[PDB]
């Protein structure tokens, strides 16, 4: 708690998400780039992404973040909710973060089989992604994004 | 043909060499032996650690390459029983795994001067979640049962690992 509550607060104080991209994994074409910082806890962020990303066989997600604090095991846990039902659960690991560094983090996200794909018009506005930001076992922040497919 | 790398550990003088010789040559330094267990022909690569244990590189190597371990104490030697946890903790650390196929072996069960009760050995093995088998290398009692039970432990672990649908995303997010 309080000893790590303060550590979590220090890391979060010095953390910034600079930008986020979605690229088609095959062609490299940027499909979406994020404006509003989506990591900020306490508010429900919104994101409007092109419906064609659902047709990609795979997308590359790129996060660029800065951290004044060192981290030994920077990682994300993401829960994807559809109308409140957990649809997906994902774990992403970055590892060691140098103090005062700026880092690009790339994660490959493949499409579900076509027979299990859901239509954009059904998903849009009904998807919440809850992201937990950890440094090893230390929970730093929890943030939420509501997803629209435009 | 499935091969199995078995490693016999335990304090000096508990009977690691006698157990190995009984399994191999049927009478009272690794060795490859073909055996039929549960109707399946198995190649057993058996290492008696009596010689190698005192050399750090050797001990680390046989703990890395061993697939299952017979942890042997002698039922008339309390200090050999107390040493068991040192071997188990070493193997686990080397393997960085809490699920290492293992069988607890109480050898020399032909001796009446017993100082380690079967119940306390059974309690140790229960706390580890591993089988416990009493043997006499002198009379051959339990010898095959100990090595075959360990092979079965390895088989169960290997079947677990080769079963533990890589998941994909409906949202791309
Ligand atoms: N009575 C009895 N003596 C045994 C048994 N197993 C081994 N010994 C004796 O205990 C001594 C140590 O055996 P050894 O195999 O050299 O132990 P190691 O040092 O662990 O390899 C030898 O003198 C063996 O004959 C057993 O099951 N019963
Ligand atoms: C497709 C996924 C979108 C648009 C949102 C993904 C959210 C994150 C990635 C969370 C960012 C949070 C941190 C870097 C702590």
């Amino acid at each position: 708690m309080s000893a790590k509550d303060e550590r979590a607060r220090e890391i979060l104080r010095g953390f910034k998400l600079n930008w986020m991209n979605l690229r088609d994994a095959e062609t490299g074409k940027i499909l979406w780039q994020g404006t509003e910082d989506l990591s900020v806890p306490g508010v429900e962020h919104e994101a409007r992404v092109p419906k064609k990303i659902l047709k990609c066989k795979a997308v590359s997600r790129e996060l660029n973040f800065s951290s004044t604090e060192q981290m030994e095991k920077f990682r994300l846990e993401q829960k994807v909710y559809f109308k409140g039902q957990c649809l997906e659960e994902w774990f992403f690991e970055f590892g060691f973060v140098i103090p005062n560094s700026t880092n690009t983090w790339q994660s490959l996200i493949e499409a579900a089989p076509e027979s299990q794909m859901m239509p954009a018009s059904v998903l849009t506005g009904n998807v919440i992604i809850e992201t937990k930001f950890f440094d090893d076992d230390l929970l730093v922040s929890t943030s939420r994004v509501r997803l629209f497919y435009v | 043909g499935t091969e199995y790398k078995l490693v016999v550990v335990g304090a000096g003088g508990v009977g690691k060499s006698a157990l190995t010789i009984q399994l191999i040559q049927n009478h009272f330094d690794s060795y490859r032996k073909q055996v039929v267990i549960d109707g399946e022909t198995c190649l057993l690569d058996i290492l008696d650690t009596a010689g190698q244990e005192e050399y750090s590189a050797m001990r680390d190597q046989y703990m890395r390459t061993g697939e299952g371990f017979l942890c042997v104490f002698a039922i008339n030697n309390t200090k050999s029983f107390e040493d068991i946890h040192h071997y188990r903790e070493q193997i686990k650390r080397v393997k960085d795994s809490e699920d290492v196929p293992m069988v607890l072996v109480g050898n020399k069960c032909d001796l009446p001067s017993r100082t380690v009760d079967t119940k306390q050995a059974q309690d140790l093995a229960r706390s580890y979640g591993i089988p416990f088998i009493e043997t006499s290398a002198k009379t051959r009692q339990g010898v095959d049962d100990a090595f075959y039970t360990l092979v079965r432990e390895i088989r169960k672990h290997k079947e677990k690992m080769s079963k533990d649908k890589k998941k994909k995303s409906k949202t791309k997010c």
